[PDB]
């Protein structure tokens, strides 16, 4: 059964190497979450540093692609860094050729089209990663666009990725049923980050220290990650409420 | 050694009432030496007529090239190419050789089979389109033809009148150019009949 | 050629 | 063209005229010859407008891709990328570029890249056709660790003379101030600088 | 390194079957139902918007795509394969036609170019066939309105009306009863919505249905005025509101 | 050739003459030098007529594909960047001098491109042989915060300066107005101040004047 | 490496057969029957459409019969997509010859070059052969009316009457039974339809399931006309012979 | 077993069987010995014949005036690698007017052998080499294996029953290392070493091949009646 | 099954068995360690003395990249050399364009992307080495460890080879007992001890110790080998601790 | 190279070609045949740049001979001329063009008609009753305009040709050492040995 | 051709 070794159709019309690439996604055992404010888009991911010899500052699955675009990866770090470098190169070239900053949804489509090629061409394996792109687009506003090994991509009101994704998804679904809107009705990004962490705590049922989380924030004209002290400040706010 | 004026020759096209006319001289020379008095410069691909002045090897090459292209067009489209479309094909083909061009002055003429509108167009050697209501001129006696056409021409001429105007325009222009003349051909083109007349002109 |  | 970059106590200031000429005809009298390659790395363009624009565009691309991977590049790094393009394509380029940038470690720095594609790090640099007339003046008047107001006057008086004597230079005097504070754009009109 | 797969991954079996084309058709069968109906004065193409998650914004994912101002396409099967085919289909309409003749290609010829791309994935080295069947609706001056189906093999057929994917067998039987040669465009949209309700299980509204037409020229959608010959695109995507209006008189 | 671009408060207007020439001869008495890159991005071209047409259509084609790919209305800076990179590659061998103008989500824009790949920014620009005649008028009458009707008047006046004073320019005035939140309106032959006076005589020949050697019916059908 | 997944499309069996050519011929044997009959004053091309649906557009359709130039046509049996690749190549080869010699391409030269392309796919390249058999019907001023067939092997032969696709065994027996050399076009039209009518897998042969074409000298004086029959024209010729 | 089809495949225990099979070709090859003092480096090679009518396969190749190797395994592979060394030695001379360091020679062979063990289609080299040389840091002896592993040694041996000579040199290490300014005595120690790898056969005049390089000695090979002295 | 026969093939688990097999080749190799210190990094490696015939101090395993980076690796030694050769090309092209010597994180990803590339195709074999490397840049000292998969992280201490678990346990103690930091000269002595302790898992053959270090104060930010008095001082410290 | 004439009469084509091969101030040869038989009923005479002439003629001859074997059929004179023109048309935009001018005299067996084609090095083809290349035309064209009739016999054609050679020997500056004359008709190609 |  060599139809399970390369990206060709099985008798039942399936690509097993795409399906197995999806399972490689959860190999890191890390859950990510993305939500949109009014002015901002917040992405949070679990940060697990099991080895005591590791430099914890260098352990990151969030990447600054361009000044405006941020990207979080669910999957092994080698494929994650492979995807990050390409996305950075693609965003830089786009600006040079077309004279304006690459939009979040366009980069997502470009990376998805690249992912699609690996599912149709035999010599290239799919990357075992799910790419969540976040920005505050100058046209579309707060934006979340997610790519998978199948070459699928779509925009999200909010999204979650990882082993306990379904629990986080239903937690967020229930909130947007209640709030009756497409976003977190909040002025400051500080409080949208607090919302993201609060709803991850409720879904996963675990408490977080400052070193257990990794936070990225997209505002107009810049995306930036929060330091341990930035997160700690944020955790203190949640606790005192 | 000016490619456009070695062989010599002229083409002129005019529009009338529900008709077009395209005419050309018959001379092919090598500078001073007259060689052939049968070299026609007007070809047709279905109901679309193309006149080509300039270097005679390129006149022949482009005719063979557009026959090739219009034949494949007809097989794939399952219909004859229209003048407006053919004009664009000529332009594309000429500009493809932008930095090694065909030394030619092509002129498209024909009636759109769908709309019944008379259409004429001229091109430069790099393929720039010159669209006109009235007339297009090309060749070694283009100056002379411009002078004749601009004075003689009037709009909405009947086929029989348009024949006299284009014929007198070509003949009198050709007689003031050394490298043009040696006989002439005039095509009168109506919606669904085409008359081809050989003119009597001075043979010097 | 033509110039404008 | 008349362009210069001067290092002072708080950072560096870029100065330029606004005149672009084809022959003796002024094609653009309000040209912006001071261009951003990074947030606090700017350059002064002299020579072929087409060539200097093409170079500046590529460098901005390289430093954007550098920033994505390795964070903020040094002013020296920016000058090295400019040099690489200018030197390797010396046979097809007419471009004299002054690179000026503000680090927090290195403070204000000025690199000049003449036609050859050579790099020269200087306390201040002058370039373009107008520069010939102000070598004498600039040498006699430049001091190290000037204040902002002193450096603005030094550039204004210098380019004022360059503009007065060079037919190729004229219009407004644009300046760009690079300090820890940020990026400040300054403009000075004929009615001011002419009667200095 | 380098693509060492320079040999066909699609070959003839002893029975004469091309396995990878058959399996690609099986993938299309699993795909969500899409259909096309040709009227006298237009064409309609419609499909269900199967939402991967209720958090996903199904407006961002476009199953019905503009190829030229007068040609549209819809699919059943693998969306990613469809997306890159739309990109290649839009580009080939320019490079191999518009940049030569200064006008957009007629429906049949663009369909032929798309078919050629899908046929090459069937025979070229180190590639699997595309796992999609396309329905391409379009208008051109000399052929009028037309509707084409394109299969993973690269084979295409013209249709008065048809369906592809999940419930295509039942949908085709439904269209056979309703279709006549005197259908006006509004009557064809009505039938398209009736047919699609049979295959759709969950919600049936303008937010879960994607529907576009090839009809009259739309001067309002052109973006400029002053050229009389340029009268605007015949392809128009119906809005979420426009669909809901026709679902009340259903 | 005389082409100008004028910025006003809510948009940009471009105008051009309608004369095409080979040497001192007038090939086209009414030629269209105003080209559509996209619905709301218009281009005016001087220099090699074939080159301006070809470069306009190529970037226009690539801009349409880019617009479809990105699901966004095209930007003037995109058309500008793609043009100037292409023109620079050919080191001035493509003799296209363009005034690029349009409206996009970012706002209203006015640029000029030279054959060597240099670009300029301005509120008023002029290119072609009649540019000096046009720029004289623009420098005399242009002010900040022009209205639509003032910008059309100024632009058409600058073209007229070229028509009358420059031998390379003549015939009619084409205008295109690109206003924000509105469809661009292309005003083909906006002014026609060079109408040919009635001829003194009809040169319609008596039928049979031309001597004929042979007649034959040509077969155009299959 | 990639050696593991190579089918080796261009190798010999121990018996000295080309596997992929044999299996491609097995593929074509399930395709709709196509018949060519050559008369003294023209050629007939008939072809049965593969199990038609009642909602298929019949008039603006082309499955079986294609035009290569004004003097040559082909009837297809196999993968339509594969055939269209080879047809576009053939169409170009014909125009290349016309451009070079200012003369229409002789039928055999076009057939040889198309057959030589197929041969290539069986000997080198490691790709699958084209799952297509052609019937070439054409005229040139050297040999006059000519019928040929080519198959995935790249082998071509000349015929007076021939079938390709499904039930060729049954079809070739019926043609071999009723054909004769002094036959006219109108007689060949009748034979072609009578053959398909008996060898069809369908219940009854109807106009909507047929493509039909003739290459006559039925134009005005010493020139050849190609006639790709319209649906209504096939309906008329089917009643005239008395099949419906 | 299932993981020896090509060089690009690792075994479940992390082995490259194609490289190990190439290593096996060396063991089948005829014995050759390398040893050095501080002044001189010596190669001693037992040459092999097809039969009594055949010549004895030449084991020693000169690379430069100051460097050369002996081979054990596929002789054509030795010709390829020796030709590559000649070019690298020659490049060092022409461009830098510099004799190539014996250590760099090793590094260059290592990197050339490695590329053949990581790429599809190619195969490992099926030969082991003993490179001797005298450069700016005195005498040197290298052992090359087609895995890519190059090792600098005082003495060693490769080929069939090489373990006999390698044990002898390990015992004699302290003696032969201090044979300075005496070529003949260093060769004798090499000839006595290779004698420990002999079974039934003994060293004859057209059987034995000796090479030497040193301080005031260019790399020179001795065959035929020139080696009769040392039997 | 048969998912383990080809590189770049996902198993139903979502694993690349050929990379996991390359790790077994690394686990089989000799012990190599890295220790990050106050103002630099220290590298040390176990060299098994197979025979008396090996020339001491003349089979160097630690390699320098540019002038400021040190690399050491366990597993297939030739594969390590091939990776360093690439690193030297990457560091040269970076300096050529950007003038500044390549930063360690930048360098780390250059190796990372290259090793990862050898898990994308069945026409190449994964690297049979874990590489411990680092040095001093403008932002200070950096220690990295890179694995056959292309995975790499920053480390306080790193260990790979047969005695990795023994070395890791000894590294973890240093990190706990010196939170403020370890000095360059201290790290050299500790490196010696940890190699001697990790030699217990490879104790059939006796070995030869090799140490290198980059330090902003001790080596002026350049990579240098520890030789002579400083080496013998570190060996004596290690010899005292095992007894 | 220099003088090559062609006269199409009722039933044949006659090609006259000068015999002189001059380099510098030396006539190296006075018996040179500036013609190749392309097929049994097609003859091509050639004049132009040294080396290029023969190299081009033989290259064409090889290609027509290859076609004749492949199809077991002789290409029409019209077909051969069209092939030759396209080769020159390609040549002129090459790195180093063939500077060769040719006359193609052939008898079309299907039409039963003689045909003369004049093709210059640019690829300028014309069918003519009479043709010439180089300076020869400046004398022969006006002479043939006068004396030529379309219904002439081969013998009349040869007398008309003698009149051309006499005029050229009288008024041409250079000694071209007479001509080799060849007749192309229904029976193929034969050489007139006494001229 | 513009200069600066
Ligand atoms: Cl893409
Ligand atoms: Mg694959
Ligand atoms: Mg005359
Ligand atoms: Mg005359
Ligand atoms: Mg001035």
């Amino acid at each position: 059964g060599y139809d399970r070794h390369i990206t060709i159709f099985s008798p039942e019309g399936r690509l097993y190497q795409v399906e197995y690439a999806f399972k490689a996604t959860n190999q890191t055992n890390i859950n990510s979450l993305a939500v949109r404010g009014k002015d901002c888009t917040v992405v949070i991911s679990q940060k697990k540093v099991p080895d005591k010899l590791l430099d914890p500052t260098t352990v990151s699955y969030i990447f600054c692609i361009s000044r405006t675009i941020g990207m979080v990866v669910n999957g092994p770090i080698p494929d994650a860094r492979n995807a990050a470098l390409r996305a950075k190169a693609e965003a830089a070239e786009f600006r040079y050729k077309y004279g304006y900053d690459m939009p979040c949804d366009v980069l997502a489509k470009r990376m998805a089209n690249l992912s699609q090629i690996y599912t149709q061409r035999a010599y290239m394996r799919p990357l075992g990663v799910i790419l969540t792109f976040v920005s505050v687009d100058e046209e579309l506003g707060p934006s979340i666009y997610k790519t998978d090994p199948a070459g699928y991509y779509v925009g999200y009101k909010a999204t979650a990725t990882g082993p306990k994704q379904q629990e986080i998804t239903t937690n967020l679904e229930n909130h947007f049923k209640k709030s009756k809107i497409d976003h977190i009705n909040e002025e400051s990004w500080e409080k949208v980050v607090e919302f993201a962490i609060t709803h991850m705590i409720d879904a996963l049922g675990t408490e977080f220290s400052k070193n257990d989380l990794e936070v990225g924030v997209a505002t107009k004209d810049k995306f930036f990650t929060l330091s341990a002290e930035n997160i700690e400040e944020r955790l203190v706010a949640i606790a005192e409420q | 050694s000016d490619p456009s004026s070695i062989n010599g020759g002229i083409v002129v096209a005019m529009t009338g009432k529900d008709c077009v006319a395209i005419a050309c001289d018959l001379r092919l020379g090598s500078q001073s030496l007259g060689v052939s008095n049968k070299f026609e410069k007007i070809f047709h691909y279905g109901h679309v007529f193309l006149g080509i002045t300039g270097l005679a090897t390129d006149v022949t090459t482009l005719n063979e090239m557009f026959r090739y292209k219009t034949n494949l067009y007809k097989l794939k489209e399952e219909r004859a190419i229209e003048p407006e479309t053919f004009t664009q094909l000529v332009s594309s083909s000429l500009y493809e050789r932008r930095f090694g061009p065909y030394f030619v002055g092509p002129v498209v003429a024909g009636i759109n089979s769908k709309s019944g509108k008379p259409f004429i167009a001229g091109f430069d050697l790099i393929g720039c389109i010159d669209e006109a209501k009235d007339f297009i001129v090309s060749g070694t006696a283009s100056d002379q033809l411009f002078g004749m056409c601009e004075s003689l021409y009037e709009p909405n001429l009947e086929p029989e009148d348009l024949f006299e105007t284009i014929s007198q325009a070509l003949l009198n222009a050709a007689d003031r150019d050394a490298l043009s003349g040696w006989g002439a051909v005039v095509y009168i083109i109506k919606k669904d009949e085409v008359v081809k007349r050989y003119l009597k002109m001075r043979q010097d | 050629f033509l110039w404008x | 063209t008349s362009i210069m970059a001067v290092t002072f106590k708080d950072g560096v200031i870029l100065g330029a005229d606004s005149r672009t000429t084809t022959g003796a005809y002024i094609a653009n009298r309000v040209t912006d010859k001071l261009t951003r390659v990074h947030d606090k790395i700017w350059c002064c363009r002299s020579g072929s407008a087409a060539d200097t624009q093409a170079i500046a565009d590529i460098v901005q691309y390289h430093l954007e891709l550098y920033t994505s991977q390795y964070g903020t590049p040094s002013t020296e790094t920016a000058a090295s990328v400019f040099k690489e393009l200018c030197y390797e394509n010396k046979d097809n380029l007419t471009a004299g570029i002054i690179v000026a940038g503000y680090d927090d470690k290195n403070k204000g720095e000025v690199y000049t890249i003449p036609l050859g594609g050579s790099v020269h790090k200087l306390p201040y640099a002058i370039a373009g056709s107008g520069s010939t007339f102000i070598y004498g003046y600039c040498d006699k008047n430049f001091r190290e660790n000037m204040s902002k107001e002193e450096t603005v006057d030094f550039i204004k008086h210098s380019l004022s003379q360059a503009i007065k004597w060079d037919g190729s230079s004229g219009g407004v005097i644009r300046m760009v101030v690079l300090t820890a504070a940020g990026v400040e754009r300054l403009i000075f009109y004929p009615d001011e600088y002419e009667q200095l | 390194m380098t693509d060492r797969y320079s040999f066909s991954l699609t070959t003839f079996s002893p029975s004469g079957k091309l396995g990878q084309i058959d399996y690609a058709l099986t993938a299309v069968k699993q795909g969500v139902t899409s259909l096309g109906i040709k009227a006298t004065n237009g064409v309609v193409i419609a499909t269900e918007k199967k939402s991967s998650s209720p958090l996903a914004m199904s407006e961002t994912l476009s199953k019905v795509s503009l190829l030229t101002p007068d040609i549209g396409a819809v699919y059943s099967g693998m969306g990613p394969d469809y997306r890159v085919l739309v990109d290649k289909s839009r580009k080939v309409a320019h490079t191999s036609y518009k940049r030569i003749y200064g006008e957009y290609p007629p429906t049949k010829l663009l369909v032929s170019e798309v078919a050629k791309i899908m046929q090459e994935a069937t025979q070229s080295g180190g590639v699997r066939p595309f796992g999609v069947s396309l329905l391409i609706a379009g208008h051109d001056e000399f052929n009028g309105f037309s509707l084409y189906q394109v299969d993973p093999s690269g084979s295409y057929f013209p249709w008065k009306a048809t369906a592809i994917g999940k419930g295509s067998v039942a949908a085709k039987t439904f269209l056979e009863k309703r279709w006549n040669d005197e259908l006006e465009l509004e009557d064809a949209i009505h039938i398209a919505l009736l047919t699609l309700k049979e295959s759709v299980e969950g919600e049936f509204n303008g937010d879960t249905i994607e529907l576009a037409i090839i009809g009259d020229e739309n001067p309002d959608l052109l973006g400029y005025t002053g050229i009389p010959t340029d009268k605007g695109p015949r392809f128009r995507k119906l809005t979420s509101q426009e669909i809901n209006d026709r679902l009340e008189a259903l | 050739t005389t082409i100008v671009g004028v910025k006003f408060n809510n948009g940009v207007v471009i105008a051009a003459d309608t004369r095409s020439t080979q040497g001192p001869i007038v090939a086209d008495k009414n030629c269209a030098k105003l080209h559509r890159i996209s619905p709301k991005i218009w281009c005016a071209g001087a220099g090699t007529a074939a080159d301006t047409e070809a470069v306009t259509q190529l970037i226009g084609s690539n801009i349409e594909l880019h617009s479809l790919y990105t699901s966004r209305e095209p930007r003037v800076v995109s058309a500008l960047q793609m043009l100037k990179q292409h023109l620079f590659k050919y080191q001035g061998h493509i003799g296209a001098y363009l005034i690029v103008a349009g409206v996009d989500p970012t706002g209203s824009h006015l640029f000029s491109i030279h054959a060597h790949g240099s670009t300029d920014v301005g509120y008023y620009l002029s290119l072609g042989s009649g540019s000096l005649a046009a720029m004289a008028v623009l420098e005399s009458h242009w002010k900040q915060d022009l209205t639509k009707e003032e910008a059309i008047k100024l632009a058409s006046d600058a073209i007229q300066a070229g028509i009358w004073n420059d031998l390379g320019s003549g015939s009619n005035v084409d205008v295109c107005v690109m206003e924000i939140g509105k469809d661009a309106e292309y005003l083909r032959n906006y002014l026609t101040p060079n109408v040919r006076e009635e001829k003194q005589k009809s040169y319609k020949f008596p039928r049979g004047t031309t001597a004929v050697l042979k007649e034959s019916i040509v077969n155009i059908c299959d | 490496g990639s050696r593991r997944y190579d089918s080796r499309t261009t190798i010999f069996s121990p018996e000295g057969r080309l596997y992929q050519v044999e299996y491609a011929l097995e593929s074509i044997s399930h395709a709709g029957t196509a018949i060519g009959i050559m008369a003294s004053d023209g050629i007939v091309l008939a072809a049965e459409r593969k199990v038609t649906s009642t909602l298929l557009e019949q008039d603006t359709s082309t499955e079986k019969l294609y035009k290569l130039n004004d003097k040559i046509a082909v009837a297809v049996a196999g993968l339509t997509a594969d055939a269209e690749i080879l047809i576009n190549t053939a169409r170009i080869h014909a125009q290349n010859y016309l451009k070079t010699y200012n003369e229409d391409i002789p039928v055999e030269i076009l057939v040889r070059r198309l057959s030589d392309i197929k041969q290539g796919y069986t000997q080198h390249g490691g790709l699958r052969p084209f799952g297509v058999s052609f019937i070439y019907a054409g005229y040139d001023d050297r040999y006059g009316y000519q019928l040929y067939t080519s198959n995935p092997s790249g082998n071509y032969t000349g015929w007076k009457a021939i079938s390709v696709g499904a039930n060729t065994s049954a079809a070739q027996t019926l043609l071999q039974m009723d054909y004769k050399d002094d036959m006219k076009v109108d007689d060949a039209i009748e034979l072609a339809l009578k053959t398909l009518s008996k060898t069809t897998d369908s219940s009854a042969l109807t106009y909507d399931r047929l493509e039909f074409a003739t290459i006559r000298k039925g134009a005005n004086d010493g020139e050849v006309y190609q006639k790709i029959f319209k649906p209504q024209e096939i309906k008329d010729i089917l009643v005239k012979t008395g099949i419906t | 077993n299932n993981y020896d089809g090509d060089t690009v495949t690792f075994s479940p225990t992390g082995r490259l069987f194609q490289v190990e099979y190439a290593l096996e070709a060396i063991k089948q090859g005829s014995v050759t010995v390398g040893l050095r003092s501080n002044t001189h480096a010596v190669l001693v090679a037992l040459k092999r014949n097809a039969d009594e009518l055949s010549s004895y396969q030449k084991k020693i190749i000169k690379c430069d005036e100051h460097m050369g190797l002996s081979l054990a395994g596929l002789a054509p592979d030795a010709r390829v690698l020796s030709n590559y060394l000649r070019q690298q030695c020659n490049y060092s001379s022409l461009v830098f007017n510099r004799k190539l360091a014996v250590e760099r020679a090793g590094h260059l062979l290592c990197d050339k052998a490695q590329k053949n063990t990581q790429s599809y289609g190619g195969r490992p080299y099926g030969v082991g080499l003993l490179i001797i040389g005298y450069d700016k840091s005195g005498a040197h002896l290298l052992e090359f294996q087609p895995s890519g592993n190059v090792t600098e040694l005082y003495g060693t041996a490769i080929g069939a029953r090489s373990q006999g000579a390698k044990t002898y040199l390990e015992r004699t290490l302290d003696t032969f290392i201090k044979i300075d300014g005496n070529p003949d005595e260093l060769i004798k120690a090499g000839v006595e070493a290779i004698s420990q790898s002999l079974r039934d056969e003994s060293l004859t005049v057209d059987n034995l091949s000796i090479a030497i390089v040193g301080k005031d000695t260019p790399f020179t090979i001795y065959d035929g009646e020139a080696v009769a002295k040392y039997i | 099954t048969g998912y383990d026969l080809s590189n770049s093939v996902f198993s139903p688990d979502g694993r690349n068995f050929q990379v996991e097999y390359a790790v077994k080749a690394v686990e089989n190799g000799t012990t190599s360690i890295g220790i990050k210190c106050n103002d630099g990094v220290v590298f040390a490696v176990e060299k098994l003395i197979t025979s008396k015939l090996l020339v001491p101090q003349k089979n160097v395993k630690i390699q320098v990249v540019d002038r400021h980076i040190g690399c050491v690796y366990s597993g297939l030694i030739p594969d390590g050399r091939h990776l360093v050769n690439r690193g030297r090309e990457e560091a040269a092209s970076f300096k050529k364009l950007y003038k500044t010597p390549i930063p360690i994180p930048a360098f780390a990803d250059r190796l990372g992307q290259y090793v990862q590339a050898h898990t994308l195709y069945n026409s190449v074999r994964p690297f049979g080495v874990s590489t411990i490397f680092g040095g001093v840049d403008k932002n200070g000292a950096h220690l990295y460890m890179l694995e056959p998969s292309g995975s790499y992280w920053g480390y306080k201490g790193a260990a790979t080879g047969k005695g990795r678990q023994s070395a890791k346990a000894e590294l973890e103690k240093l990190v706990d007992h010196h939170p403020e930091g370890l000095s360059a000269r201290e790290a050299v002595k500790q490196a010696a001890k940890i190699i001697y302790l990790a030699h217990e898992d490879n104790k059939e053959k006796d070995f030869e110790l090799e140490i290198s270090w980059c330090s902003l104060s001790e080596t002026n930010g350049l990579h240098k080998f520890v030789k002579g008095d400083l080496l013998q001082e570190a060996i004596d410290f290690a010899q005292k601790e095992i007894n | 190279m220099d003088i090559i004439l062609g006269i199409r009469v009722q039933d044949s084509v006659i090609l006259a070609s000068s015999k002189a091969v001059t380099r510098g101030i030396s006539v190296l040869k006075d018996s040179d045949d500036k013609t190749r038989q392309l097929s049994p009923h097609t003859l091509m005479s050639f004049a132009g740049e040294a080396g290029d002439t023969v190299q081009f003629a033989e290259y064409i001859q090889a290609n027509i001979q290859l076609y004749s074997i492949r199809e077991d059929y002789e290409l029409s004179p019209q077909a051969v001329s069209s092939f030759v023109r396209q080769e020159l048309a390609k040549s002129i935009r090459s790195r180093r063009p063939y500077q060769v001018n040719v006359l193609i005299g052939g008898y079309d067996k299907k039409k039963n008609k003689p045909e003369l084609y004049q093709i210059d090095y640019l690829g300028t083809k014309v069918e003519l009753p009479y043709g010439a290349h180089g300076y020869s035309g400046f004398y022969t064209f006006s002479l043939l305009d006068h004396h030529y009739r379309p219904d002439m016999t081969t013998e009349e054609g040869l007398d008309l040709l003698k009149l051309c050679v006499q005029e050229l020997e009288k008024r041409m500056p250079m000694d071209f050492k007479g001509v080799i004359v060849k007749i192309v008709d229904k029976d193929g190609i034969r050489q007139v040995d006494d001229f």
